[PDB]
RNA sequence: AUGAUUAGAGGUCGACCUAUUCUCAAACUUUAAAUGUGCAAACAAACCGUGCCUUAGCCAACUGCAAGGCCGGAAAGAAAAGAAUUAGAGGCACCAAGUGGGCCUUCUUCGGUAAGCGGAGCAGGCGAUGCGGAAUGAACCGC
RNA sequence: GGGCGGCAUAUCUGUUACACGACAACGCAGGUGUCCUAAGGCGAGCUCAGUGGGAACAGAAAUCUCACGUAGAACACAAGCGUAAAAGCUUGCUUGAUUAACGAUUUCCAGUACGAAUCGAGACUGCGAAAGCAAGGCCAGCGAUCCUUUGCGAAGAAUA
RNA sequence: GAGUACGACCACACUUGAGUGAAAACACCAUAUCCCGUCCGAUUUGUGAAGUUAAGCACUCACAGGCUCAGUUAGUACUGAGGUCAGUGAUGACUCGGGAACCCUGAGUGCCGUACUCCU
RNA sequence: GCGGGGUGGAGCAGCCUAGCUCGUCGGGCUCAUAACCCGAAGAUCGUCGGUUCAAAUCCGGCCCCCGCAACCA
């Protein structure tokens, strides 16, 4: 019956999207991966060399090792009562640079820009006000909300 | 106008001669020699795609020999083959791709000295007409599709035969 | 009746190839391996020697691959060879060598390493191993030459092909392009040896001189017939004996002023020739008029 | 698209094409949720000064990239936009017991005509637990 | 119940399986103990299955030729996935199916072995003009202690 | 306003018809002594420049087929949480939340780089 | 449930890519029949599929027939 091989149950997981078949492009080849970076481990089914196991597909980790064709990624994995830091070896085609810290990096850079502007007599941008506050509403058009007879006949097919 | 452009002149791209003996062995060896003398170039054997019990052939068995002739030699051979047919061709002999062909039963009808060792062979004469510019669909780099108007049609091929070779087209359909 | 293959479902499921694959320009399997280097190098610069030959002239570039698009460091063209003394045969093997030598001198000068890597001042068609960090060589501490890798594209890599003439000129100009002499003209596949004399003859166009003499004699036998071959060669007083010294002079001229190009007129609003794209409303109005006209006839 | 499938129509009868149309899929899918699942959200960290040292690392070299440090600077200690909360002491060990027949319910679900039948997923519960209710009931309701 | 039968006893693909991972039944539909000096490695050329038109004998089907052809073919064997100037076909050269300093890792999992894999460092190489690609045929195809048996520790140098 | 070489994203870029095309390119094109490769200088390779925009190529056109982004379908289908809710049941609605898909229909029909060149 | 078999008019081989015998038909021999002699014909390999270039043969399903099981209470 059911078996547990390395690639069991990956019929839809290790498959290309519709009309998106093909080997990895040049921009993937030209991407630089460094030790300490955050990467998403997404297996490319057209590269059947150095594929991660199906568990690590869709997991984001930290690069700990860089090798001529391979990337070492540390991935957290819960086993029973604890989470282990598993180091997986994959080819570079199966890793993407993660944007998981993009919002945090922008927040840090905004603070530096605000601090520099505040330091030397610059006009800070106006603070946004909350939309949940009160206020007077002037309606341009007002309509009656009611249930009509036409609503009941419109939901009857045939 | 545009149809008067000299690049639209119809020329004979190639003439392909095929002898499908279908038996291999020494009989095919003599047929190749006759083709070698006829075409003045080394011919190439053809193997069988499938195995047919009825036809008496087995897969990957050399059953035919053919040659591709271009330039002056093709034009000279085309006149020889058309003399046998008396420059008479059927309407259905012309394909819609601008090509036509015919068969001759005795290769000594083409003025070739008979040799008792070889024997007598029929052949298939096929002519491919075309214009300059068809290389765009055969070159390695930037290979594309030839324009639809640049194709040689069945009517143009028939008109070419009547004018260049003074042939007669008989209107009929295959039975 | 014959079933139609290119139905609506055919186009829905179709996945177009890459644009440069549909156009038949780039071999992406070779391009991927050519722009690929060790991930441990962390994107250190790597250069390609792009050799492209059209029907008229020869294009040679030094290219570095980037995600936004390939950037060209230096380019040399065979149609600039008249600026150095080569007026005719801007496509033959001799012109290929001069285009490669022109690119190498232009590239080395731009990098400030000219007069540090002089290459081979006098060509003899002899193969020498290229100094690269990949090979252990003699473990010499001397500075390494500028390195690029040949990019023939879709060209067929036969022995004596002009793409390797640009290669030979570039290595003789001081650039370190890894290669073996197997594809140089004069190389013998049997006994695995390279004849530097045959290679030297092609570099200086001895084969062109011999053919020009052969064509000139044939045209002299019958003056009446007009010979297309070497028509512009014979319109000028190009003599076969002067061809070897012309390329030798051109090599010296290239090595002296690599930056010299064709003279420029040096003179401006552009005159538009494009056809205006019809707006959406006009297309709708035209279609509405057409159906109205057909309705009137009924 | 792959399989299954009813009927007309348009190009002796039919077949065959073209368009659509009646009906479908655990081992079919273009598309595609809800619920989920990985990572991040400033104190051994990150950011800034082509500041300095070192390297048998990369690059044709270099003040350029890589790595380990050192010296400084700055740090709403994380603003404002609904912009978290915590009966929020984290880490590290050692030595050992019972247990390794389960069962019942909510949703999901496989075999079976079905079963107070057999077998699974998530989570509660009984077992191990009485008390207050459903007259009575291991598991329901409340607690 | 047991017996008889079968094997759910080691193991691979799809589905059950509830869009991470994991999940049972003598659930469903099928596989495995092999085969390959090439059917391994690499380079270069080429495009397949099928249609349509045409060509002596020749016809539904023999070979030749031109168009179309998103893979509807093929990749030893089950299945899924993947692949088109290929990963398929043809061809040329080859032995990367060798060695590999107890490097690290994944799957099963107790985070133990075994079997399969993955990323490497060194030697010697094969193909390629070159970037490169290969230490088998991606993913099933296999084995502890004890015992038996084979290979490696060539010759020559050192007053130690 | 264009061309060429290398390209990034890989149909808003594809497919089918039709038309137009300054310059310079690109390309068809001519040829086979040499390098090279074929049954065949068809492909490929070398050497050239007499001719042509006829094809390729680039633009534009189509109440074009596809494709892309929206709108509708539709707060519908489905769904997390809840009831000593309804119903013999099958199932359904309700409460606090989340929320599709095709058909159909509107608009659109590549874009962004490096170098050199034409317009000049 | 397990195992095995369907082949000319009949009975059986070959079952690991068509045969024998009897029968039938024509002619001889005999007064005639038989026996005997000389020749000839007769074969969707049970049907439906699949694998393979090629399946009576190899892999499944289907229809008859044939056996061996069907026990402890
Ligand atoms: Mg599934
Ligand atoms: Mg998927
Ligand atoms: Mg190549
Ligand atoms: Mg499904
Ligand atoms: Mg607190
Ligand atoms: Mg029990
Ligand atoms: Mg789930
Ligand atoms: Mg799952
Ligand atoms: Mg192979
Ligand atoms: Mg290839
Ligand atoms: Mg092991
Ligand atoms: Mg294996
Ligand atoms: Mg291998
Ligand atoms: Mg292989
Ligand atoms: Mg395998
Ligand atoms: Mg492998
Ligand atoms: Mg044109
Ligand atoms: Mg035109
Ligand atoms: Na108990």
């Amino acid at each position: 019956v059911h078996s547990y091989g390395y690639k069991s149950g990956t019929r839809h997981l290790f498959a290309k999207k519709f009309r998106k078949h093909g080997v990895p492009s040049v921009s993937t080849i030209l991407t630089n991966i460094k030790v300490g970076d955050y990467v998403d481990v997404v297996a490319d089914s057209a590269v059947r060399e150095g594929m991660p196991h199906k568990y690590y597909h869709g997991r984001t980790g930290i690069v700990w090792n860089v090798t001529p064709r391979g990337v070492g990624v540390i991935i957290n994995k819960p086993v029973r009562t604890r989470t282990l830091r598993k180091r997986i070896c994959v080819r570079f085609e199966h890793v993407r640079k993660s944007r998981c810290q993009e919002a945090f990096k922008a927040k840090e850079h905004q603070f530096q820009a605000y601090l520099a502007a505040k330091k030397a007599g610059k006009a800070l941008p106006p603070l946004q006000k909350s939309s949940r506050l009160g206020g007077i509403v002037r309606p341009k058009n007002v309509e009656v909300l009611a249930r009509r007879v036409a609503d009941y006949e419109a939901m009857v097919p045939y | 106008s545009k149809a008067a452009n000299p690049m639209r002149e119809i020329v004979v791209k190639k003439l392909c001669i095929n002898i499908c003996v279908g038996e291999s062995g020494d009989r095919l060896t003599r047929a190749s020699k006759v083709l070698e003398q006829l075409c003045e170039q080394t011919p190439v054997l053809s193997r069988a795609r499938l195995t047919v019990r009825t036809f008496g052939i087995r897969r990957n068995e050399k059953i035919a020999v053919h040659c591709t002739v271009r330039g002056k030699k093709a034009e000279e051979l085309l006149e020889k083959g058309l003399k046998v047919k008396e420059f008479e061709l059927k309407s259905y002999n012309f394909a819609d791709t601008g090509s036509f062909g015919f068969g001759i039963d005795e290769h000594i009808d083409l003025g070739i000295k008979y040799d008792p060792s070889t024997g007598i062979y029929g052949m298939d004469f096929y002519v491919v007409l075309g214009r300059r510019g068809e290389r765009v669909a055969h070159r390695k780099r930037k290979c594309s599709r030839v324009g639809h108007s640049h194709h040689v049609t069945k009517e143009e091929a028939m008109k070419w035969f009547e004018k260049v070779h003074d042939g007669i087209i008989f209107q009929a359909k295959k039975k | 009746f014959v079933k139609v293959v290119k139905n609506k479902a055919y186009f829905k499921r179709f996945q177009v190839k890459y644009r440069r694959r549909r156009e038949g320009k780039t071999d992406y399997h070779a391009r991927r391996q050519m722009v690929l280097q060790d991930k441990t190098k962390f994107g250190s610069p790597k250069y390609r020697l792009v050799v492209r030959i059209t029907n008229k002239d020869i294009i040679a570039q030094i290219v570095q691959a980037k995600i936004v698009g390939d950037e060209v460091v230096m380019a040399a063209y065979a149609h600039e060879l008249p600026a150095f003394g080569i007026e005719h045969g801007l496509t033959n093997y001799a012109a290929a060598y001069a285009t490669g030598l022109l690119l190498a001198r232009r590239t080395l000068a731009k990098l400030g390493i000219a007069d540090k890597f002089q290459g081979a001042k006098e060509a003899d068609g002899s193969y020498s191993a290229v100094r690269t960090k990949k090979d252990d060589e003699g473990d010499d501490e001397e500075r390494f030459p500028f390195k690029a890798i040949l990019d023939v594209g879709l060209a067929r890599t036969t022995t004596g092909a002009r793409v390797f003439g640009v290669l030979k000129g570039a290595v003789d100009g001081g650039m370190a392009v890894p290669h073996r002499p197997n594809r140089f003209p004069g190389y013998n596949k049997e006994k695995s040896s390279l004849d530097a004399k045959v290679h030297r003859d092609r570099i200086f166009g001895k084969h062109v001189a011999d053919y020009l003499k052969q064509v000139k004699e044939e045209a002299s036998s019958n003056p009446d017939e007009k010979c297309v071959q070497f028509s512009k060669y014979m319109a000028a007083k190009v003599l076969p004996e002067s061809i070897e010294g012309m390329y030798k002079k051109a090599h010296a001229a290239i090595r002296a002023d690599p930056s010299k190009s064709l003279p420029k007129k040096a003179k401006v609003a552009h005159k538009s020739y494009k056809t205006k794209k019809l707006s959406g409303a006009e297309k709708r109005a035209a279609a509405k008029a057409k159906v109205a006209a057909i309705r009137e006839r009924l």
